RNA sequence: GGCACCACCAGGAGUGGAGCCUGCGGCUUAAUUUGACUCAACACGGGGAAACUCACCAGGUCCAGACACAAUAAGGAUUGACAGAUUGAGAGCUCUUUCUUGAUUUUGUGGGUGGUGGUGCAUGGCCGUUCUUAGUUGGUGGAGUGAUUUGUCUGCUUAAUUGCGAUAACGAACGAGACCUUAACCUACUAAAUAGUGCUGCUAGCAUUUGCUGGUAUAGUCACUUCUUAGAGGGACUAUCGAUUUCAAGUCGAUGGAAGUUUGAGGCAAUAACAGGUCUGUGAUGCCCUUAGACGUUCUGGGCCGCACGCGCGCUACACUGACGGAGCCAGCGAGUAUAAGCCUUGGCCGAGAGGUCUGGGAAAUCUUGUGAAACUCCGUCGUGCUGGGGAUAGAGCAUUGUAAUUGUUGCUCUUCAACGAGGAAUUCCUAGUAAGCGCAAGUCAUCAGCUUGCGUUGAUUACGUCCCUGCCCUUUGUACACACCG
């Protein structure tokens, strides 16, 4: 009944199908190399992940 | 499972970033400095640097044992595949992480900013730092916010050496 | 929350014996992968326990880190009617390494 | 739309009295054609609703 | 610290905290029945 | 399962430890009379990510350009399988991972 | 005084003029969510929204209100429910309906918790701007009762407070420069069966001279590192020689050199500051609002695209230095998957196409891939004509993705074939592999790139000067301002 309606809409292959690892966001996601992080969350973790600015 | 070379090195990096913040939230009060992940055959050595190595292994190492179990249950690691060691930072004054966390525990005690700020300027130099500068920004009883700067000694600003020293 | 007594039990014999619990933030997940019940049941059951000072809760990167207080071993000692030989698994006095 | 009210449980006060009868100096009566599904069995009775009989454990109706 | 005081009595008070803590910490370094079984004994 | 043409693949982000492990293995493959091929410098892979600087949407359109380098080297050895594995444990380095395929 | 293509000069390409794409305002709306308004708002919020995203609109569910109490409560506090009515709905949402579960829980009190609700004028962090301009600071000494000042300057020079020099200053620090990354050189080392080559086995075609083009080769268990890759080094320091100059810092010419504009390009980047922008990135936050008829969250449908209009970032073009039609046929930067939830996809076979199908390769210098790309070149048709330029608008039909394409996602086929005949006042960008064309890859991404971030192909005209406009810095000056002219 309700369990068959609650959260019933498909939530795959979409922008709402995925989220940031750190800030559960839907906008500004980075999917390269399987990061799955918001673009804002990436900046605050880039040094920790191993991404540095050289050029 | 089968992970490409480009994504596998990234996954190891992503693992470090998420693990480091977990320690920052849990072991903030023990002057957590940083973490070193020493991969090895048949074991995953993890080295945590903290100001206080009594908290991290409390009550017959209750905390480190109950804390290493929290990592086996979240990353689906074998129970024997990870071992956590707590190592003392030798020179606390040269670690800005310890000095900033130490500052937080004093500011939250209602202590004046000036007493807290001069407490880290002199503590860093005593450990032998070439220079140190502390900036504190925010609101304190007053509605308007302000930022203060206490410099000391020699500080460099531009180029590669800021990433080195 | 309305949890069957049996599903609440499995949450307690996972928290005791490995006095730490990790839960991903998804409410509609069928199985918390360690406790054969809904993942949401684990979050709300332990939100009460941390609400009543029996477990500490830490949250980082959309993950829950539940750890059992020393006060909580005594609580499950009596309510679960378990033998008074406790030592969940974290409190096995395994001791660290120097 | 007008404000709605959620449904509230409606007993009978001892609904169970009607499920059994006692023959003077007897044995069990078994009045409400207990469900034959493996889920239920004894103690789970059908429902003398109308042109159907419902058991609450496994949601099924008869005739 | 918006005054000639509370930073004066902030410096000498701030610095004596570290000297006491550097020395205390540098001295701190110079010196430094199971369960599942009970669930199975129902034989 | 005796002598074996064996390939060892080395990948890491940092070249100093990669070349030390690479040189240490070549050194240990010298005093031991083994025949070897390498090290072979594979084309380095530049993992580049270009984001916007602004967390919000205001200002001059300024971008970060983060970088990651993956250097991969493969060395071919002609030795029995038992011998090569103990060389790996001798020249174990936390940063560099090793995969060995026959 | 000085510097500067976000200023000009000499010039190039343009934009503004047309159509369309897209953003902003406005109007409209049931809602057309919202931030941003000169540079520093308007292809910006990585904002290319069919659902989600989503915050808006019209409706419909759930508590996922922890916890201490109090009440109710096993003689049952409460939860799930077939069938029919009801509903957009096979939502027990609600109503008839009696079945089921069992102290988990229902009601009241406090207390919570959650908000893309408000406040960026309460804040953290981050970011943009003054400004990447060249500026900033202290010790000792001189001056001053002092706040302060000199040092930090007439001149020359430089990209530069960067140097020469003058000198009540002398000797220094941040910033600049140094530093880091990338591109160009090394037949000198180090090696490479995931790179390439000559020989050599074996092999094809053509002329027969033994030659020229190929294929094969993971055992030829060959030779080599020039081309390819990348680590250790080397190499440029304005070197030598001419001119000028205070004979100083330097500058301009030659010669050598791979490189002689800081060798080219970037990354980092000082003292302060702005009510600059974000609480619509955050399980970052203070406070206010809301919290069961929710502003939480979820389902269905619509909207963010809506159209008498003004403005900004762009794409096709207005033709012949061209359109087509055949033929020739060269890059670089990169990415790529598993019991998934499906990646990059060659090769074969169908189909005019779009596309479909069967196998195989590749977690990758191995396979897609030499990404055989486009401008471009050769030969033809066209022949100054709103023409074969241009391809909107629209009709009919064929495929792909997706639950779902209607307000056409996109692609293909035929047909229709509009403005536009080089654009007023204005205004933008730019100095060498630069501008301009021309495409390709990566991000977004189930599908959609007229967008950005990069990459390479073809490849110039015209300066290498100045303060005339514009902006900024310095010096002098005035000041009744210091919340500093938003006075
Ligand atoms: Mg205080
Ligand atoms: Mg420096
Ligand atoms: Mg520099
Ligand atoms: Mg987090
Ligand atoms: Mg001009
Ligand atoms: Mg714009
Ligand atoms: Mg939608
Ligand atoms: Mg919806
Ligand atoms: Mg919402
Ligand atoms: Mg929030
Ligand atoms: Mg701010
Ligand atoms: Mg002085
Ligand atoms: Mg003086
Ligand atoms: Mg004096
Ligand atoms: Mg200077
Ligand atoms: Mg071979
Ligand atoms: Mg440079
Ligand atoms: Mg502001
Ligand atoms: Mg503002
Ligand atoms: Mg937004
Ligand atoms: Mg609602
Ligand atoms: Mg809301
Ligand atoms: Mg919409
Ligand atoms: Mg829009
Ligand atoms: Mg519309
Ligand atoms: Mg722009
Ligand atoms: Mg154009
Ligand atoms: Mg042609
Ligand atoms: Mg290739
Ligand atoms: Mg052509
Ligand atoms: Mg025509
Ligand atoms: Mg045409
Ligand atoms: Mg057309
Ligand atoms: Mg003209
Ligand atoms: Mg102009
Ligand atoms: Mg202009
Ligand atoms: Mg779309
Ligand atoms: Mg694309
Ligand atoms: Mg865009
Ligand atoms: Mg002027
Ligand atoms: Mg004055
Ligand atoms: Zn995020």
């Amino acid at each position: 009944a309700h369990e068959n309606v609650w959260f019933s809409h498909p939530r795959n292959f979409g922008k709402g199908s995925r989220q940031c690892r750190h800030c559960s966001s839907h906008s500004g996601l980075i999917r390269k190399y399987g990061l799955d992080l918001c673009r804002q969350c990436f900046r605050e973790k880039a040094a920790d992940i191993g991404f540095n600015k050289y050029r | 499972a089968i992970l490409s070379k480009k994504k596998k090195l990234v996954a190891d990096g992503v693992f470090y970033a998420e693990l480091n913040e977990f320690f920052t939230r849990e072991l903030a009060e023990q002057g957590y400095a940083g973490v070193e992940v020493r991969k090895t055959p048949s074991k995953l050595e993890v080295i945590v640097k903290a100001s206080n190595t009594q908290g991290v292994l409390g009550e017959q190492g209750r905390r480190i044992h109950e804390l290493t179990s929290l990592i086996v249950k979240r990353f689906k690691l074998s129970p024997e595949g990870i071992a956590i060691y707590a190592e003392r930072v030798e020179e606390r004054g040269l670690s800005a992480a310890v000095q900033a966390e130490a500052l937080k525990a004093k500011l939250l005690s209602g202590l004046p900013i000036r007493r807290a700020a001069y407490g880290v300027l002199r503590f860093a130099m005593g450990a032998g730092a070439k220079g140190v500068e502390v900036v504190i920004s925010g609101k304190l009883r007053a509605a308007r916010a302000k930022s203060q700067k206490y410099a000391d000694g020699f500080m460099i600003h531009s180029g590669q050496p800021t990433r080195d020293f | 929350m309305l949890i069957p007594k049996e599903d609440r039990k499995k949450i307690h014999q996972y928290l005791f014996q490995e006095g730490v619990v990790v839960a991903k933030k998804d409410f509609n997940q069928p199985k918390h992968d360690e406790i054969d019940t809904r993942n949401l049941f684990v979050i709300k059951a332990l939100q009460s326990l941390t609400s009543k000072g029996y477990v500490k809760t830490q949250f980082s990167w959309q993950y829950y880190y539940y750890t059992l207080t020393d006060e909580g071993v005594e609580f499950l000692r009596t309510e679960l009617n378990i033998p008074e030989g406790i030592l969940p698994l974290t409190r096995l006095k395994n001791a660290p390494a120097e | 739309t007008p404000k709605k009210i959620k449904h509230k449980h409606r007993k009978h006060k001892l609904a169970v009295l009607t499920y059994y009868k006692v023959d003077n100096e007897g044995n069990v009566e078994r009045l409400r054609r207990e469900c034959p599904a493996p889920t239920c069995g004894a103690g789970i009775f059908m429902a003398n609703m109308k042109d159907r009989q419902y058991c609450g454990k496994c949601h099924l109706t008869l005739k | 610290g918006q005054s000639d005081k509370r930073e004066l009595e902030g410096e000498v008070e701030g610095t004596e905290d570290a000297e006491a803590e550097l020395e205390a910490e540098a001295e701190e370094n110079d010196e430094s029945y199971l369960a599942e079984l009970e669930l199975s004994k129902q034989e | 399962q005796q002598i074996h043409k064996i390939r060892i693949t080395l990948t890491s982000t940092k070249v100093k430890q990669l070349e030390n492990v690479s040189a240490n293995i070549i050194r240990n493959a010298a005093q031991y009379n083994i025949v070897k091929k390498g090290p072979v410098r594979m084309p380095t892979k530049v993992l580049k990510i270009t984001t916007r600087k602004t967390p919000n949407g205001e200002g001059s359109k300024t971008w970060d350009a983060y970088e990651m380098r993956i250097h991969k080297r493969v060395i071919d050895l002609q030795a029995p399988a038992s011998t090569v594995k103990r060389i790996t444990q001798i020249t174990i380095e936390p940063g560099v991972d090793v995969e060995v395929t026959i």
